[PDB]
């Protein structure tokens, strides 16, 4: 599985580019796909989405009439069409791939991004900014300004780490479930407006920062994010 | 000696029967003559699942009670979410021909089998979004009747070459052969504990097979034509089969002989599936006749009908909860019984 | 419903537009099934067949439909237990081969269970009589009295396969099934030809019993 | 004929040579199984409509 | 005369409950949701109509001697459900005879997507026609009459009935010739012509005496007497129990839900 991105580079203010993305290795026409930025001095942003056969699109508040996102299934690419460049739109954008259906796991893979420079909502909070840490146990915090425990028994929030250049993983999905490929170290667990991450025999490679994200409705909102130190 | 070995068989033959009587005494009627009666059960139909266009031949439910495997002769093998009527998944099968499947405990495949002779084993759960063929089983001389999962590694399949197979999957050959059965196996069924299991044949009789040492244990004769179905007491010391001629049977393992047999003067169908309930008080089994019954077990007395469909019902099923009840038939649908 | 929830929704409607586009190419097809003893002919009875021990299928186009023949014979058990998975074909095609009398007798008795089955009540039948020229030759040696002893008649050429036809016909008892008799050699190539007329007269008389003139 | 005929001999003994029980003793087996899990039987006893998810 | 009264509502009240039996069992069994079957259903809706308010209103007026005596802007809305409640009975005749003449003569052809595509664009022209040779006297122009006008008995009588009696007669000569020709044998053949004879035969004395005179009152100079008229018109009328006959009691699907 692979997901290139190409574009990018240095735009006058009141411009236009195109933005592009490429895969192989799995299905590309029984997934939906998304754009996540972050800024130099910030954290991670939802942009937009596309469903699986072209039938939804939904854009974020900030970018309504001015972005388009386009798919193309015979050539497996992705598009991402912007008009009239402010300075805050100075990012590093990324491709991620997502599926759903009973079970499943979605927001699964990342690709590299492309970086771009330019000359009612639920609130996520995070109170941790840093935290100063071998062989122990730590516990991270998220909260929510609404429950996100729905009337069918499921909650919807999800966790990411960020290793130092790198892009973002996934760890666990809807508050309890463990991704593949990850150590049983990670464990979550949680209430209706307070979650919590406990990792336990704390090793090297697991520093970086933490995200909380909730899928309750759209748009998709993010947390500040909380730093581990050696 | 080509006729002073046939002399010994008969004598042997004799003693077993003259055994057996020694150890009836009673009746499981005259036992449990004071019970009072279960009355009269009344179910309805809460879902209608579509999308078949030919007829359905099979289904297995779940270990988490929710989800459900179906094939019909269209070539489409379809993954349903009972509580919400969502198609999951819809796998094309290269042979058309198609007489059972299964569902793997685990949930990460499922089996499928027919005229072809190749037992076919599917991934769900993998990279690339998409199921994919990840062994074919080949070996036997005739059709497969029927398939069941031991783990993720382990299966065991009966076929119409008069003969019973165990496989492993990641090898891709037979450990174990089992043989002694005359006419076409046509069912089976695994025990709880997973170390025995019971098959019927077209030769009109049962038997009992241990799976380590691959050897026969006992062998049950009370049937008049052939055995379609069969299937375990949730205690794993009886079992329950079904026959052309319109009746029902139950055997017993520690007796070793028939305690009771489920038959009325309007039935002269036969019978394609047997299914107990959780507790074990109630026994359901589809017909010809487009209808399915519902037997009290303990005393051989009717209790209520299933009847909602317009051709003939091929297969049933209970939920590991006993929930609900599943049917399938010939026109194309299946339904969920409250 | 959540978002992940309409998510689920929408890849269930897609599955069901498949499934129907599947259905209607599948309705125009004709499926035909291949019965005979082995050496009989089954296998070289169309040239321009194509095949894409289980079940054996060839397919071919023929003016602008397309046929399906399906071929058992490798099936060595009761026939009961899998005959009711082809009862909604067209019509069976039947061959026998004229030159062997050791599979006489046998032929008969195979041809007579199929037309007296319960699941094929209303099917008709296409008979092949083949290698009628090496039967020509043979009849010189052995006056077909090995094969039928009960047979008195000038056997010359035409009242022995007259005979023949005689006795394949006289199995069936149906108002409502109609037997189509040809003979074919070796060499002859318009086997499609004489398959496409029969299916067309079959259509043509399910049409008039439903509307109640036969 | 001999090697076919020795083997079904050899299957018989096996199994006309175990421990069985009473008739009586194995169907009172087969009832008190019944009364120990008759509360816990969706289908003897049904459950209310907001325990049931069909 | 008494019995009278009671033999006209006998045929009154058997139209109506026979042709809804035939509606409910296409709607509830699901054996019945072919393509050669919504035709039939139409039909069954045409009876329904005439039994529901046509005839009952017809016998008032034949009860109140000849006279009407009750007030206007009701005949209004009788003429009108007369003639667009019996064209739809001819036309739907003529839509299962066209049917099942291109099942016999095209059999590869006339199949699948383009047998219901076809049967869906007649039963649509077969009630659009009969909505504009009802409203045509009313939208473009004591006793309750429908029109004396020779520009309109000769427009009404020939596209409604005269024409649809030429289409039918040609397709059924087609079909017996073709039965025929594809050959016991003497059995089948005697009832091959029969079910045929009682097509047309019942389809014509049924409606050829009242549409004769219908033309040639407006064309030549005479009058006919009312208890030769009276006849005549109860004749048509009652083609609304022979059709649900027919077309449906001589079938077998049918006939095994009774
Ligand atoms: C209720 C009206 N009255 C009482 C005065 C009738 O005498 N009505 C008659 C006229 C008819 C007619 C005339 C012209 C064209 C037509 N197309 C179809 C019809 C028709 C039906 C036919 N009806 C059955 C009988």
């Amino acid at each position: 599985v692979q997901l290139v991105e190409s574009g990018g580079g240095l735009v006058q203010p009141g411009g236009s580019r195109k933005l592009s993305c490429s895969a192989s290795g799995f299905a590309f026409s029984s997934f939906g796909m998304h754009w996540v930025r972050q800024a130099p001095e910030k954290g991670l942003e939802w942009v937009a989405y596309i469903s699986s056969g072209s039938g939804t699109i939904y854009y974020a508040d900030t970018v309504k009439g001015r972005f388009t996102i386009s798919r193309d299934d015979p050539k497996n690419t992705l598009f991402l069409q912007m008009t009239s460049l402010r300075s805050e739109d100075t990012a590093m954008y990324y491709c991620v791939r997502s599926i759903y259906y009973y079970g499943s796991s979605p927001f699964d893979f990342w690709g590299q991004g492309t970086t771009l420079t330019v000359s009612s909502d639920i609130v996520m909070t995070q109170a941790t900014s840093s935290v100063p840490v071998p062989g122990e146990s730590v516990s991270i915090s998220c909260r929510s300004s609404k429950s996100l425990l729905h009337s069918n028994g499921n909650t919807y929030l999800y966790w990411f780490l960020q290793r130092p250049g790198q892009s973002p993983q996934l760890l666990i999905y809807r508050m309890s479930n463990l991704a593949s490929g990850v150590p049983d170290r990670f464990s979550g667990s949680g209430s209706g407006t307070a979650f919590t991450l406990t990792i336990s025999r704390l090793e090297a490679e697991d520093v970086g920062v933490y995200y909380c994200m909730q899928h309750l409705e759209y748009p998709l909102t993010f947390g500040a994010g909380t730093k581990l130190e050696l | 000696e080509l006729d002073q070995l046939r002399q010994e068989a008969e004598q042997l033959k004799n003693q077993i029967r003259d055994a057996r009587k020694a150890c009836a005494d009673a009746t499981l009627s005259q036992i449990t003559n004071n019970i009072d009666p279960v009355g009269r059960i009344q179910m309805r139909t809460r879902r209608t699942l579509r999308g078949h266009l030919a007829k359905i031949y099979a289904m297995h439910w779940g270990t988490d009670s929710r989800l459900l495997v179906s094939a019909s002769q269209d070539g489409k093998l379809i993954i349903w979410d009972s509580y919400t009527t969502n198609k999951v998944h819809a796998i094309p099968l290269r042979s058309s021909w198609v007489m059972t499947c299964a569902y793997a405990p685990s949930g990460n495949y499922v089996a499928c089998g027919g005229l072809d002779n190749i037992c076919s084993i599917y991934n769900l759960k993998t990279r690339e979004g998409n199921v994919r063929v990840s062994r074919e089983l080949a070996g036997h001389t005739g059709y497969l009747s029927c398939c069941r999962f031991l783990d993720d590694n382990q299966i065991v399949t009966s076929s119409g070459d008069t003969t019973c197979a165990l496989w492993d999957i990641e090898t891709g050959q037979q450990t174990t052969t089992f043989t002694g059965h005359t006419g076409d196996v046509m069912s089976l069924s695994l025990a709880p504990d997973t170390r025995l299991f019971v098959s019927g044949a077209c030769d009109a009789s049962a038997k009992l097979w241990d799976v380590r040492e691959g050897m026969c244990r006992q062998t049950f004769t009370g049937h008049e034509s052939d055995i379609n179905a069969i299937c375990f007491f949730p205690n794993g010391n009886a079992f329950a089969t079904g026959s052309d001629d319109a009746t029902c049977r139950l055997f017993d393992l520690r007796a070793d002989q028939e305690l009771m047999t489920y038959s009325h003067d309007n039935i002269i169908c036969g019978i394609t599936s047997v299914s107990f309930s959780k507790s074990g008080r109630l026994l359901l089994a589809g017909y010809d006749d487009f209808n399915c019954n519902v037997w009290d077990a303990l005393k051989a007395d009717r209790a209520g009908v299933l009847a909602g469909h317009d051709n003939r019902v091929s297969c049933l099923g209970v939920t590991d909860d006993g929930m609900a009840v599943a049917t399938g038939s010939w026109d194309s649908f299946l339904k969920i019984w409250n | 419903l959540s978002a992940e929830d309409k998510a689920a929704v929408e890849r269930s409607k897609m599955i069901e537009k498949n499934l129907k586009e599947d259905g209607i190419s599948a309705a125009k097809d004709v499926k035909l099934l291949l019965l005979g003893a082995d050496n009989s002919g089954k296998s070289t009875i169309v040239k321009q067949m194509k095949i894409i021990t289980g079940i054996v299928e060839t397919h071919f186009t023929f003016k602008n439909l397309h046929f399906r023949l399906f071929d058992v014979g490798g099936q060595r058990s009761e026939r009961k237990k899998w005959i009711h998975c082809f009862e909604d074909v067209t019509a069976i095609i039947f061959c026998v081969d004229l030159s062997d009398y050791n599979r006489m007798h046998e032929s008969l008795m195979l041809f007579d269970s199929i037309c007296n089955n319960k699941f094929f009540i209303d099917t008709s039948i296409i008979l092949f009589l083949n290698k009628k020229d090496l039967f020509g030759e043979k009849i010189k040696k052995s006056p077909l009295t090995i094969c039928f002893p009960e047979y008195t008649g000038p056997n010359t050429y035409e009242d022995a396969a007259a005979y023949i036809q005689a006795q394949f016909e006289s199995k069936n008892r149906s108002p409502n099934k109609e037997i189509y008799c040809h003979m074919t050699c070796a060499t002859d190539t318009n086997n499609a030809q004489v398959i496409f007329d029969a299916v067309t007269d079959i259509i043509i008389a399910n049409n008039l019993r439903g509307c109640g003139l036969y | 004929s001999i090697a076919q005929a020795r083997k079904l001999v050899e299957q018989l003994k096996m199994e006309a040579n175990i421990d069985r029980i009473k008739v009586s003793k194995a169907a009172a087996d087969l009832m008190a199984y019944c009364e120990a899990h008759a509360k816990e039987d969706p289908l003897l006893t049904p459950v209310p409509a907001s325990e049931n998810p069909f | 005369g008494v019995l009278i009264l009671t033999l006209l509502g006998f045929l009154v009240a058997a139209t109506f409950a026979w042709n809804l039996l035939v509606l409910a069992t296409i709607l509830r069994v699901r054996t019945f949701h072919r393509v050669p079957h919504n035709l039939v259903a139409s039909m069954a809706v045409s009876d329904v109509l005439v039994a529901a308010l046509v005839m009952p209103l017809s016998l008032v007026h034949e009860l109140s001697g000849r006279r009407w005596q009750l007030g206007r802007r009701l005949c209004q809305l009788w003429i009108a459900c007369d003639v667009l409640c019996c064209t739809a009975s001819i036309w739907n005749v003529t839509a299962i005879a066209l049917d099942r003449y291109w099942s016999i003569t095209r059999p590869m052809e006339y199949t699948l997507r383009t047998r219901k595509c076809v049967s869906n664009v007649m039963i649509a022209l077969t009630w659009a026609l009969s909505a504009v040779i009802s409203l045509a006297p009313l939208l473009f122009g004591e006793e309750c009459q429908v029109s004396r006008e020779p520009s309109y008995a000769v427009f009404s009588t020939v596209g409604a009935f005269y024409l649809p009696l030429c289409v039918v007669l040609f397709v059924y000569w087609k079909i017996y010739k073709a039965a025929k020709f594809r050959v016991w044998r003497e059995q089948k053949e005697q009832r091959a012509a029969l079910m045929v004879g009682i097509l047309i035969g019942v389809f014509v004395l049924c409606w050829i005496p009242f549409f004769l005179t219908e033309l040639i009152s407006p064309l030549c100079s005479c009058d006919i007497p009312a208890i030769w008229k009276s006849i005549f018109l109860w004749l048509g009328y009652s083609n609304s129990f022979f059709n649900p006959l027919i077309y449906t009691a001589f079938n077998k699907n049918y006939n095994s839900a009774f």
